[PDB]
């Protein structure tokens, strides 16, 4: 019921700032934490800003310090994000997405960082940190896994959350604060912590698992951010020869 | 409904408290008031509110939240104070961000004419954050919540570890005695910061990360700020407290004489280096209420009934 409308696709030119608006409509209506994570064409997720401490007004990743502001109107439940000075490097899809165990910050609790709501994206077009495999593959049947190497700031200090993109989709929580699964995520999926790395397995492998997956989690160094892996684009390989003497 | 107050609604939170608007029955005017449950408080809260209200009742200027009137009952504490119809600077900033340098300069001249008066009256506020720093109906800062406050001497050394996590002093996560006046310098710093941000120079997810970010003195100066400003700010956020500009400094830095020449900000600095509304008693008299009686409550700073009501009219 609860979703997150975007303003729609548009082109900029060089130079000229975007005003991207996520209206939360539906269900649970109130107070939130919505960060804005943009994705350029074929490139992987990156986190740009958003609400992720009790302690200040909005929090930006170092990048886009310069040229972000991100602002809320709390009277009509819509987060707006400016980005000015856009150069051809800034043609990307947006998105907002929300915190999920916003409800429970305190300035004591850690939060996972973990995106439970996604918006649909916004594109738009300009015209005048965790180490993860670019690919994994398997047949129908096998377990694939896929590795995410960090350091100790981001996952020997906080937990790991996987989302899985289909194509032409907004990333989906997979697993959330190192194995737990979101309702609807099946047995088949499962995540592990060890030291400074973690681990998605995909039991069972199906032709429907054809996706791309990132990993992410928070990272402690400097005012903190949440940090993604490159991605790993699965690919579920044609089924093995089959003996007929059996 | 609670003297001579209709209650609103609740505009905020407190320690123990819930503030709430209402409206004067009398007068028709709007005021915030702060209601505390005594159940919930052990002896040294109760000295902390008493405290509180001592603080405030010593300091009337044009940019701090006036306190009008304080009633106690067996269960509760009531406190009134002139209501700030824009609200919080911080909720501001959430709803247009970082604000441009010329309408910084105009806030931050304000926050310090009265930082640099409560100083002058030998007092701290000991919590500046973005969330205390009211907004008239014309947009003009008055600071409030003097629940961490205290008094003090020139020269002497403060033993209580309060403020807010993000505007807070690094000597006071380290449990250091220190200088009161400085670590006001030190959260106008981060203050200044946060208003041509829309950001803190220091946070974290936990107050483990908050506190180890203080402590570094490290932050990230953002491309959009001038070199006057990043100097400012610089000069404030010093780890040694001795080698942070004086009040006296901040207001005569390059970055506050900019733009046009601000005579009304001299002579409200020089103030701080330091008659009677017969209409008004007049009206009051027509409500039933005695002149002398209003005048003893005005010159024994009762802040009662009668307290109330003079200075309600006299807006
Ligand atoms: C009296 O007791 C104390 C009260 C306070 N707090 C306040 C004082 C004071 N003083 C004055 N004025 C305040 C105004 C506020 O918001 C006014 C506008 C709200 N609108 C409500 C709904 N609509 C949608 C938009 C905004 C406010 O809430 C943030 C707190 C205020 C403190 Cl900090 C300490 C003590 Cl001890």
């Amino acid at each position: 019921e609860v979703q997150l409308v975007q303003s729609g696709a548009g082109v900029k030119k060089p130079g000229s700032s975007v005003k991207v608006s996520c209206k939360s409509s539906g269900g649970t209506s109130g107070s939130s934490a919505v960060s804005w994570i943009r994705q350029a064409p074929g490139q992987g997720v990156e986190w740009m800003g958003g609400i992720t401490s009790i302690f200040g007004p909005a929090n930006y990743a170092q990048k886009f310090q310069d040229r972000l502001k991100i602002t809320a109107d709390k009277a009509t439940n819509t987060v707006y994000m400016e980005l000015s000075g856009l150069t051809f490097e800034d043609t990307a899809v947006y998105y907002c997405a929300r915190v999920g165990d916003y409800n429970f910050w305190n300035g004591h609790y850690r939060s996972g960082y973990y995106f439970d709501l996604w918006g649909r994206g916004t594109l738009v077009t300009v015209s005048s940190v965790l180490t993860q495999p670019p690919s994994a593959s398997g047949t129908p049947g096998q377990r694939v896994t896929i590795s995410c190497s960090g350091s100790s700031s981001n996952i020997g200090s906080n937990t790991v959350n996987w989302y899985q993109q289909l194509p032409g989709t907004a990333p989906k929580l997979l697993i959330y604060s190192n194995t737990q699964r979101p309702s609807g995520v099946p047995d088949r999926f499962s995540g592990s912590k060890s030291a400074t790395s973690a681990s998605l397995a995909i039991s069972g492998l199906q032709s429907e698992d054809e996706a791309d997956y990132y990993c992410a989690a928070w990272d402690d160094s400097l005012n903190g951010h949440v940090v993604f892996g490159g991605g790993t684009k699965v690919t579920v390989l044609g089924a093995a020869a089959e003996n007929l003497y059996f | 409904r609670i003297g001579y107050y209709e209650i609103d609604r609740t505009i905020g939170k407190g320690n123990f408290a819930v503030v709430k608007r209402a409206t004067h029955l009398v007068t028709k005017a709007k005021v915030a008031i702060k209601i505390i449950d005594k159940t919930q408080l052990d002896e040294e809260n109760l000295k902390k509110i008493f405290r509180e209200v001592q603080i405030m009742k010593m300091l009337s200027h044009p940019h701090i939240i006036r306190l009008y009137q304080v009633m106690e009952t067996e269960r509760m504490i009531y406190l009134v104070t002139e209501y700030a119809s824009g609200g919080e600077i911080f909720d501001h900033l959430v709803a247009h961000g970082r604000m441009a340098e010329k309408e910084a300069r105009r806030k931050f001249k304000q926050i310090v004419t009265a930082v640099y008066f409560c100083h002058s009256r030998n007092i701290v506020h000991r919590d500046l954050k973005a969330e205390n720093l009211l907004l008239d109906a014309n947009l003009n800062i008055k600071i409030a919540d003097f629940g961490f406050s205290n008094l003090f001497t020139p020269g002497q050394l403060l033993k209580t570890w309060c403020g807010s996590p993000p505007y807070a002093a690094p000597e006071l996560f380290e449990g250091k005695e220190y200088d009161g006046p400085k670590v006001d310098i030190w959260s106008l710093g981060v203050v200044l910061y946060v208003l041509v941000c829309g950001a803190l120079p220091f946070d974290g997810s936990t107050l483990q990360n908050l506190r180890a970010r203080v402590l570094s003195g490290k932050f990230r100066i953002p491309f959009f700020m001038s070199t006057e400003c990043e100097h400012l700010i610089r000069h404030m956020l010093v780890l040694d407290p001795n080698k942070r500009l004086s009040m006296e400094q901040i207001c005569k830095h390059k970055w506050m004489k900019l733009g046009d020449a601000d005579p009304n900000f001299d002579r409200l600095i020089a103030e701080s280096q330091q008659p009677l509304n017969e209409d008004v008693l007049l009206a009051m008299e027509d409500m039933g209420l005695d002149k002398e009686q209003t005048l003893q409550s005005l010159r024994s700073d009762a802040y009662d009934h009668y307290s109330a009501i003079y200075s309600l009219l006299c807006d």
